[PDB]
């Protein structure tokens, strides 16, 4: 069946109903440090091309809810990357796609409000907005390297062919 | 006597036909028939119909497919299809030849008997035998073990164009209570591969989109051990795995070419993850086979497990049987592992021996078995004669004494 | 020419013959049988009657308290009509499970026989059945004429299609 | 031995009666032929419907009678049958039906053609019930 | 009867036959 | 009074109290042990049937005889124990039903069990082939019991049924269900003797009947389609059952399933005929049917007919005059299914406060193999 | 298909496939094929001694010895020549084709390969056509037992050439149908004044072939084709032989096909008969 | 003209409770359904499931409020309303063929069950055993019985059979009732005595009925006749041959008027002229200005009347058989219809009762 | 006793076998 996150550490904190997994990013936000070479965003991209076909998905732990979110977002990048004319322009719009206001667990979906938990309190809410933002900005950046070919700076059809396929028939747009 | 019997396997997609004794049917034609559009018609327009390839694009004719999901829908058209099988292709004087016809497995009394009439009264055949695919595939597979054993007990995966069935068999007859079917078959894979091509490739002329999809499917796809590792090979290496096929545009006669890659392993994967192309079904084939076998009687499960025979065209992808045996000895011991972890005295019973066979005679399974049966002397002894058809009546074609 | 009056007669006879009711066997415990077939209780059989149009076409009607047996001698002008009739009655008899009222074999010396039980008159209206049998008698005569002209017609075409090529 | 039956000697089983046979007679020959030569066809009919051999078990005397009644019906015409059927009583009309159905069993010389017309007038006169009493009758012509 | 099919297939092989990244 | 009753069936236990008119408890004669860890170490009757897909289940009764005395104890503990009767066995009399032609080894062991392991003050062992005659009012007569496993026969003169007058036909319910499968196989339906036994048992119960005259049922089967009936299987498929409706139960009267012997009517005739001339009369007018396999429509008529045919061509040696005189009674009351309990309930009631009837604990403590007072 | 084809499809597709693969220089494929034709013919395509490059096509007719008597070998020598070799064990005529050594135009040899039956049958016709042509009247007639219980009699005359088929109808219903078909050929020169005069007799033989172990029967019938110089001439010789020798099977083909059409009619009306019944049913 | 389709299969038989609030029917199977009326709607309140074959007779004892049923399974049950539920008591008819019809007597102390083997079963309750006993009237019956109706005295009992004749018997059971006072039918009435037997040649007898005061018996046969005998005129038999299809059910509505129904599917009136000693056909009661119009039959028949199939039973709802104002018919079309006689007399003005 | 009251319970099944004014 589908691919789950195998980075579930004994001492992993959680925001809402998601694991607050560290990332190796240059974008500022509420993510922990990471002196390794792998993380939840690498796991999401390595797994993306497979997971996106699956409709059903059992949630083994909190780390999977973070894996799901990034997987869904990866599809939102591809929709926007499809029209771009350069790897540089893809970065302009992946910055823009991070800044874009999206819905969180609780608001009109985010069409998965059944599975995710609401970020109660004033601290859990402001941190959830910012952690999802840091995931959106770092995922968008790494995808720009992966999607664009070395010639003519156009998106590769080997990433653009996935643009119409929806993970669990859900979508952030 | 001294001219062998005719043998016809009629399937949803393809009819295989030829004479008994041979290793493979003389012809393999599409199971369609092209007729007129404006059907009260007089004259000799009934005699106006073409068959097979020469009718897959006939200008002024309507192509009709008289066989749906294994079973005959239209007997008038199946009646004419037979007329040309016998007189155009086989060129058998039908009065001089016994015939062997095949039937789906679950074809009821008011079905196989319907095809016996319109044969014994039109074509005047001296003898008829309506056989079953459950046992002919099993017989075709004995060309592998033989030194091992030769029994008619085993689980059969018949996968063709219409329907994929899982059919447990125990010493001759078919238990018709534990049969499960799967909504994944040849045409569904072709359709899903065609889909992937439209999403990605251009230059394929719309008319030849299926043609190309079939050729990609039939000519290249092969099951993989793990999905992500394969997509990884294709993104890491790429050139060493993406092959290139150039076809001819049928209208302009100039070439068109496309990249082949993601639809090599994904196409056959839908057997193991049907949800990929099927909303209403999710259960992988490995689980369906396990489930069928545990629904069967205790004392026949181990025999069924160790003789899982593959039949039909959609079982031909390379290393499809090796992946099938993994599934089963993933799941099956998993299950028994619990019988250890959930008990003490009863914890240990016997490692279930699972074996998927993979012989060279696969697409020619049912027909081959039928050709071998019709070659033997005892075939003429278990065949229903015309004399009996007339004197006893059409009831006799309802059954065939379980030989052995 | 003399078909109309003959059918009007057969109809009125059927109208009197199909006055049935459910009837438990008085011979066998908890059994229920068409008394016209088993004939084991003589008080329950009505007088057999024939209506005949001429020496070759007739109907015999055998009534009983819970079942009627209509048997038909059909017009057979010639053997091809005779072999087509036998060719067709046999065909419909093979399908007798779909005709709920059609009998497996005909009464000896007839072409086709109906066996209408009280179970048919209970689940199917009596007048429409009568209509059907009169309808049926008409249409099989039409259909044989069609088939006779059809064979003659394709015989002519097949003879010309061969000979025009010499 | 299962061929031998044990239900033929049952005392409760229904039996026959008809204890009215003290002889027989049939439609007088000369009586009918006096009406027949004269052209009085309606009188000829009323003669043949006298003293029907219902009570005799002799088949011969019933056939004798049938022949005699059939002769009257053949001698008549369709245009004059209406008047012949309107002079008989409710019981005569019911009786006429019985013979006609017996006439159908012996058809030759276009005799059935006229019989079908006789059946048509009989039916108008006596209704479907005149036919019901043919089927229902235990002692008949 | 079954013999016919068996004994026959045995004669075919006497001539017809003449012509790890996967798991544990 | 203070009595109780118990008909231990092979399928179902029927127990109640003396003078009951229905059995106050009916439940499966079942004893299931669990395979894995409110389930107890053992389950009996209703509970055990309810969770049958989780227990390895045993029937201590095989064909009316006890095979497993261990499980039989658990089943008796359940009947008497709270969940059904909630009785102190030691302050109770109890009447049981001796199985048809049971070897006295078993007959004893139960008397031993009842007094040793439960310590009833009073016990009695009534015959199952006789108590079945007190419900219809009889003391000297024959009993044709055709059930699931076997079809027994036992005449009892003035209560006591002689040992040597009892015979068996190894054809009953299971064997007919089994045969009907074969017939539906030859009709062209791929059934299985094991897998589809229950499905075909219900087809048999629902649709099979006994032919009165075979030569006529076969003419109907062959010349008409009024015997043809649809039947919808569990999987949804519909099948046609016709002449096999009467051909299957015909095994009772006829070798049709490779079984040596004569068949119930010829057997019944031959048995009655081997008795005293004076008691022959009294047997022929005292034939009684019991058990599930006597419910086929036409059965009693067929037995009557068949006996008459024998007596005529095997009793009078070519003679019809003699035949009328042949008095014969095969009574088939509407509730043939259960009577052994009803008979035992009435007898244990009318005999409750008697003294010589109930074999006592006083008596057994003294032994002497006096378990059977003849 | 009204006219039955003359050529054998299994021979042609086997060879066309094989020859297409030789012309590409592909590896020579192994082959073993046992199949039939009408009139009890048995073919066999194979590789002699396992030699894949060589493809032998053999044919076996039980009445070849009779055709041989009327110049079969010399006709086959013309047509195939180099290709014709000694007959395989059990068969009468064998062709051998070397895949290493084939013609440019592949279509010519393949067409003649598919006509191995037919040439067989045009030896007796060629002869009697020229008996008539040269005017050699009063020769022996030929008797070909093309089926076990059927016989063809060929006979040359002053002005005409007669061909008599003595054919049998197993099914008794086929006698009556066949009769209707034969009756047509009787009034057949309405179409062509030039037409083969076609005579028919139901049981006993015609005046022409009197006695000579005649086989009278209720299920026999004698069809006589009176061919003339027009249809016999070298220009129209091969066409005439192609039609005339398929005639028996053309007749029986069309009887059976006629009955199959009767079926589709009977399905229609039968289907229309259960609609009326069903309407009586009140929901 | 008050038709209600309870179902589409037959109603085999029916019975009404005392005050006609509830109707019991057998919907052509082994069960009996009881429907109570609620405002406009009929509502099913009870199922009586005990028979193991088709139920052929149902009768409701008005004062004791007890239903008796009889069926092809050879059995009969007396049903007793206990609280919210009808509970059945098996009666040993001891008959070896199917039961065919059952009618309580007026006095409600006994019922007469029809058998399927040349016999009438007379059942009474035995108070000491709490048990239904039944005695058989055998000779000279020789065919299956087919309808019953009691004389008002609860002793004389009419029966129609397959034997071609209507008979009057004495069913006098000394252990439950006073001696009967003599009747025009006779003075000697021991159990089983044959008081009268019809003379008719042939014909089956589908329904029979006594007059209100019990002097006259009327019956209908399968030869499309209706007959009547009055004991006042030395049991003289009035006969009438019908032009139409047989009648299956009959009842007196006055002392000299009859309503009957059968295979034509509509009720018909017969008057008896005492003086001239002849039965007379009073005509069609079920009549289709509007209906005379197009009357197009929505393709779903074309026939008229209240029933679309034979009427099998007819019963007096009020006024008894002396002055019947309302009567009930159930038929093989699964219909139950209700008619009024004053309304019928308004519609058909040229219609004369008595 | 038993055979004393049991006979009356069967007489109801076995059965199978002053007027003037
Ligand atoms: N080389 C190949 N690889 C994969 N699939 C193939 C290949 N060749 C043919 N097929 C598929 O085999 C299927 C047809 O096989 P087959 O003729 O055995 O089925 P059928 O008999 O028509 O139907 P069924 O057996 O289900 O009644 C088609 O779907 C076709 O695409
Ligand atoms: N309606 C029916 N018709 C025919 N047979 C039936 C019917 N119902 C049950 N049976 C058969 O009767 C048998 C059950 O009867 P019963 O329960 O009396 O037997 P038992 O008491 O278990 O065995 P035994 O009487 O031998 O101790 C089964 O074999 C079953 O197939
Ligand atoms: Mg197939
Ligand atoms: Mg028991």
């Amino acid at each position: 069946p589908a691919y789950h996150s195998s980075l579930m550490d004994p001492d992993t904190k959680l925001i809402g109903n998601m694991a607050l997994l560290p990332i190796r990013s240059q974008f500022k936000g509420p993510a922990p440090r990471e002196t390794k070479d792998t993380d939840i965003v690498d796991e999401a991209i390595y797994y993306f091309k497979a997971n996106v076909f699956f409709k059903n998905y059992e949630i083994k732990n909190e780390a999977d809810r973070t894996l799901i979110y990034i997987t869904l977002y990866i599809s939102e990048c591809l929709k926007k990357l499809q029209k771009c004319n350069s790897k540089s322009q893809g970065e302009k719009e992946m910055y823009t796609l991070g800044i874009t206001n999206f819905p969180i667990p609780g608001e009109p979906g985010f069409p998965l409000n059944a599975i995710y938990a609401k970020p109660a309190n004033k601290q859990e809410d402001e941190v959830m907005r910012a952690y999802l933002q840091q995931l959106r900005q770092e995922t968008g950046l790494r995808l720009c390297e992966k999607v664009f070919d070395p010639q003519n700076d156009k998106p590769s059809k080997w990433w653009t062919c996935f643009v119409k396929r929806q993970f669990m028939n859900k979508s952030l747009s | 006597g001294r001219l062998p019997a005719c043998v016809v396997d009629c399937g949803t997609g393809y009819t295989k036909l030829g004479y008994a004794g041979n290793t493979e049917p003389q012809f393999i034609i599409p199971s369609c028939i092209a007729i007129k559009e404006s059907a009260v018609m007089k004259g000799v327009d009934d005699l106006d119909f073409f068959i097979g390839d020469e009718a897959i694009e006939k200008p002024t004719y309507a192509t009709k497919w008289p066989i749906r999901h294994g079973i005959v829908e239209d007997w008038d058209l199946m009646e004419r299809f037979m007329e040309q099988v016998i007189f155009k292709y086989l060129r058998a004087e039908p009065e001089d030849h016994y015939f062997l016809l095949t039937e789906p497995p679950l074809n009821t009394p008011e079905n196989r008997e319907y095809t016996a009439e319109i044969m014994f009264e039109s074509f005047n055949v001296p003898g008829l035998y309506i056989a079953v695919q459950a046992v002919l595939a099993l017989a075709a597979s004995w060309t592998s073990r033989q030194v091992g054993e030769r029994t008619l007990t085993g689980t059969v995966i018949d996968s063709g164009d219409g329907v994929t069935h899982v059919i447990p068999v125990a010493e001759g007859y078919v238990i018709g209570s534990c049969i499960k079917h799967i909504p994944i078959a040849g045409r569904d894979i072709t359709y899903f591969i065609q889909q992937l091509l439209r999403d990605r490739e251009v230059g394929i002329p719309p008319e030849q989109s299926l043609e190309t999809a079939k050729a990609v499917k039939e000519r290249y796809s092969y099951v993989c051990p793990d999905l992500v590792k394969e997509f990884n090979k294709y993104d890491t290496d790429g050139s060493k795995w993406i092959k290139q096929y150039t076809g001819i545009n049928a209208i302009s006669k100039k070439e068109f070419s496309i990249d082949v890659g993601y639809e090599r392993f994904l196409g056959p994967e839908i057997f193991f993850h049907p949800e990929f192309a099927n909303p209403d079904f999710t259960q992988p084939i490995s689980e369906v086979v396990d489930e069928v076998i545990q629904n069967c009687p205790i004392d026949v499960r181990r025999p069924l497990y160790k003789n899982i025979v593959l039949s039909g065209g959609s079982t031909m992808f390379r290393d499809f049987g090796r992946r099938l045996q993994r599934d089963l000895k993933r799941t099956v011991d998993a299950r028994l592992k619990l019988s250890e972890e959930l008990s003490g005295g009863r914890l240990k019973p016997k490692p279930i021996d699972v074996q998927v066979i993979t012989h060279h005679m696969q697409r020619y399974a049912v027909w081959f078995g039928g050709s071998m049966l019709a070659s033997t002397p005892e075939f003429y002894q278990v065949c229903h004669t015309k004399k009996d058809y007339e004197e006893i009546g059409p009831s006799i074609c309802r059954h065939n004494p379980v030989f052995g | 020419a003399t078909l109309r009056p003959y059918l009007s007669a057969v109809r009125a006879t059927l109208q009197a013959a199909l006055c049935l009711e459910n009837f438990s066997s008085q011979v066998v415990e908890r059994h229920n049988k068409p008394e016209v077939e088993v004939r084991s209780s003589k008080e329950l059989l009505l007088q057999p009657v024939t209506i005949s149009r001429n020496e070759k076409e007739k109907v015999l009607i055998e009534g009983s308290i819970n079942s009627v047996r209509v048997s038909i001698a059909v017009k057979q002008a010639d053997e091809i009509e005779k072999i087509l009739c036998h060719k067709f009655m046999r065909f419909m008899m093979m399908r007798a499970e779909n005709f709920f009222i059609l009998r497996r074999k005909p009464v000896e010396g007839y072409d086709i026989s109906f066996l209408i039980t009280n179970f048919h008159t209970e689940q199917m209206y009596k007048h429409k059945l009568v209509d059907f049998v009169i309808h049926f008698m008409e249409e099989i005569d039409k259909e044989i004429s069609e088939m006779k002209l059809s064979v003659n017609a394709r015989a002519r075409i097949v003879a010309e299609e061969f000979l025009k090529n010499f | 031995f299962r061929k031998v039956d044990v239900d033929e000697y049952d005392e409760n089983k229904f039996v026959d009666e008809e204890d009215g046979g003290d002889g027989q007679a049939g439609p007088d020959e000369g009586e009918v032929d006096s009406c027949l030569r004269q052209g009085n066809m309606t009188a000829a009919l009323q003669a043949a419907l006298k003293n029907p051999p219902i009570n005799t078990k002799s088949q011969a005397v019933k056939d004798r009678a049938g022949s005699i009644v059939l002769k009257v019906l053949i001698s008549f015409k369709a245009n004059d049958i209406e008047k012949a059927v309107q002079s008989l009583d409710k019981n005569g009309v019911d009786l006429l039906m019985k013979y006609i159905y017996k006439g159908f069993e012996s058809p030759s010389d276009n005799s059935s053609a006229m019989l079908l017309q006789w059946h048509e007038k009989a039916l108008a006169a006596g209704g479907v019930g005149s036919i019901v009493r043919v089927l229902t009758a235990r002692k008949t012509v | 009867p079954t013999s016919g099919i068996v004994g026959a297939l045995m004669e075919v092989m006497q001539k017809r036959s003449k012509a790890d990244e996967w798991e544990d | 009074r203070k009595v109780v009753v118990c008909d231990n069936g092979t399928g179902f236990v029927k127990c109640g109290y003396a003078g009951s008119n229905f059995p106050e408890h009916i439940f499966p004669a079942l004893v299931g042990r669990p395979i894995i860890r409110e389930i107890k170490d053992l389950m009996v009757g209703d509970e055990a049937s309810e969770l049958r897909s989780m227990l390895e289940v045993n029937y201590p009764m095989e064909n009316g005889i006890v095979r497993n005395w261990d499980d039989m104890k658990h089943l008796w503990d359940y009947t008497f124990g709270p969940e059904k009767l909630n009785i102190d066995t030691r302050n109770c009399k109890i009447l049981l039903t001796e199985p048809p032609m049971n070897p006295t080894k078993n007959r004893e062991k139960i008397v031993e069990v009842m007094f040793e392991t439960y310590q009833f003050s009073g016990v009695y062992v009534a015959i199952q082939a006789v108590l079945t005659l007190y419900a219809q009012g009889l003391l000297t007569g024959v009993v044709v019991d055709s059930g699931d496993g076997v079809t027994h026969i036992c005449p009892v003169y003035e209560g006591f049924s002689l040992p040597h007058l009892t015979r068996r036909l190894d054809i009953a319910g299971r064997d007919i269900t089994r045969y009907l499968i074969k017939l539906l196989l030859l009709r062209g339906y791929a059934f299985n003797h094991s897998a589809d036994f229950e499905t075909v048992r219900m087809i048999k119960e629902k649709l099979c009947y006994v032919g009165y005259n075979i030569e006529q049922e076969q003419k109907l089967a062959l010349e008409t389609t009024v015997l043809v009936e649809s039947y919808t299987l569990p999987d949804g498929r519909i099948i046609k059952v016709g002449g096999e409706r009467f051909e299957a139960p015909e095994a009772l009267f006829q070798h049709l399933i490779n079984v040596e012997g004569v068949g119930v009517a010829e057997l019944l005739f031959n048995t009655i005929q081997a008795a005293d001339i004076d008691t022959r009369s009294e047997f022929y007018k005292h034939i009684v049917l019991s058990g599930g396999s006597t419910m086929y429509p036409g059965l009693p008529s067929r037995l009557e007919r068949e006996l008459k045919q024998l007596y005529l061509e095997r009793v009078l040696k070519g003679d019809v005059e003699k035949l009328s005189k042949f008095k014969i009674r095969i009574e088939d009351p509407p509730r043939r299914k259960h009577m052994v309990f009803l008979g035992g309930a009435v007898l244990a009631d009318i005999m409750k406060d008697k003294d010589n009837f109930w074999m006592t604990r006083q008596e057994y403590q003294e032994k002497g193999v006096r378990v059977l007072e003849k | 298909m009204i006219l039955l084809e003359v050529n054998n499809r299994i021979i042609e597709e086997t060879l066309a496939l094989k020859f297409e693969n030789a012309a590409a220089g592909n590896k020579p494929e192994a082959v073993e094929v046992t199949f039939a034709d009408f009139d009890g013919v048995l073919y066999h395509i194979s590789n002699p001694n396992g030699d894949k490059t060589k493809v032998m096509v053999s044919i076996s007719l039980k009445f070849y010895k009779e055709l041989q008597a009327h110049g079969a070998d010399e006709l086959l020598k013309r047509v195939y020549g180099s290709f014709l070799v000694n007959p395989e064990s059990g068969y009468n005529v064998s062709l051998l084709y070397d895949l290493e050594n084939l013609p440019a135009s592949k279509d010519s040899i393949v067409h003649q390969a598919g006509m191995l039956k037919r040439n067989c049958f045009a030896s007796v016709f060629e002869k009697y056509f020229q008996f008539q042509e040269e005017g050699k009247e009063g020769e022996n007639r030929a008797v070909i037992h093309y089926r076990d219980d059927e016989t063809m009699y060929v006979e040359s005359k002053k002005d005409r050439v007669t061909v008599v088929f003595s054919t049998v109808f197993k099914d008794d219903d086929d006698v009556v149908i066949g009769k209707v078909f034969m009756q047509e050929f009787k009034e057949g020169r309405r179409a062509s004044h030039t037409a083969p005069q076609v005579l028919f007799s139901h049981r006993e033989p015609p005046l022409e072939l009197k006695d000579t172990d005649a086989a009278v029967g209720d299920n026999i019938g004698y069809i006589t084709f009176v061919l003339f110089p027009r249809h016999t001439n070298a220009s129209a010789r091969d066409n005439t032989i192609n039609l005339i020798h398929t005639f028996r099977d053309y007749l029986h083909y069309h009887i059976k096909c006629s009955k199959a059409y009767i079926h589709t009619r009977m399905r229609a009306k039968t289907s229309d008969f259960l609609k009326v019944l069903n309407r009586a049913r009140p929901d | 003209m008050a038709y209600h389709s309870f179902l589409v299969e037959p109603i085999s038989c029916h019975a009404w409770n005392k005050d006609r609030t509830q109707i019991a029917i057998c919907p052509n199977n082994h069960e009996v359904h009881i429907y109570e009326k609620s405002g406009a709607k009929w509502t099913k309140v009870h199922e009586l499931k005990e028979h193991n074959g088709q139920v052929t007779g149902i009768d409701w004892a008005p004062e004791s409020n007890r239903i008796v049923t009889c069926g092809t399974d050879r059995n009969a049950y007396v049903w007793t309303l206990k609280g919210r539920t009808w509970k059945p008591t098996l009666v040993i008819l001891r008959i070896n063929r199917a039961a065919r019809c059952v009618r309580w007597a007026p006095n409600e102390n006994k019922f007469a069950v029809g058998s399927g083997s040349r016999v009438i079963s007379i059942c009474y309750f035995e108070q000491e055993n709490d048990w239904w006993v039944c005695k058989h009237i055998k000779k000279p019956i020789r065919s299956t019985v087919l309808s019953l109706d009691w004389h008002p005295n609860n002793v004389l009992l009419a029966a129609g059979s397959c034997d071609f004749k209507c008979r009057i018997f004495s069913a006098y059971i000394k252990e439950v009732e006073e001696r009967p006072a003599p009747t025009p039918w006779g003075s000697k009435m021991p159990f089983g005595e044959l008081m009268f037997e019809s003379s008719s040649s042939c014909g089956w007898v589908h329904g029979v009925c006594f007059s209100a005061s019990g002097s006259r018996v009327a019956w209908v046969s399968h030869d499309s006749t209706v007959c009547l005998a009055d004991a006042d005129k030395k049991m003289a038999v009035a006969t009438l041959a019908s032009e139409t299809l047989p009648l299956l059910a009959l009842t007196f509505i006055t002392d000299n008027s009859l309503v009957a129904a059968g295979h034509d599917c509509f009720p018909v009136l017969f008057t008896y002229d005492a003086a001239a000693g002849m039965l007379s056909f009073g005509g069609r009661l079920d009549v289709p200005a509007r209906e005379r119009f197009q009357n197009l039959d929505k393709k779903a028949a074309g026939l008229d009347s209240l029933h679309k199939n034979s009427v099998s039973q007819i019963s007096v709802l009020s006024g008894g058989k002396a002055k019947c104002s309302q009567f009930c018919t159930t038929g093989m079309d699964g219909g139950m219809s209700i008619w009024d006689v004053k309304s019928l007399e308004s519609a058909l003005k040229d219609l004369k009762i008595k």
